[PDB]
């Protein structure tokens, strides 16, 4: 008879999270890799010097 | 440590981890545990006690 505004809007936020799930999940991974890269670098110094010397 | 060696008429200098002099032409590792770690030493100061 009535109450569908609460039911649909709770189910659009539910599906909104499912659509926002893979975006945050590669943005996220892509973020965790960007650090492996920062940890890898800054060690270029040692390696560069060792090689040139 | 920096130590030298008789070249005969002149001397040559070395640079590296702590050393002790034995005789006028021989030194040895001042092995004791307080030497600056190889990683902190320049490429120009990697000399060994028996470098010639």
């Amino acid at each position: 008879f009535t109450l569908i505004e609460l039911m649909i809007v709770i189910a659009i936020v539910g599906i909104l999270a499912a659509v926002a799930l893979p975006a945050y999940q590669d943005y996220t991974a892509r973020a965790q890799v960007s650090e492996a890269i920062l940890l890898a670098e800054g060690q270029k110094s040692a390696v560069t010097e060792y090689y040139l010397n | 440590s920096l130590w030298a060696r008789r070249e005969n008429g002149s001397v040559k200098w070395f640079c590296g981890q702590p050393v002790t002099r034995t005789d006028d032409d021989t030194v040895a590792d001042a092995k004791d545990g307080k030497e600056i770690d190889t990683k902190h030493l320049p490429s120009t100061c990697r000399d060994n006690f028996d470098a010639k």
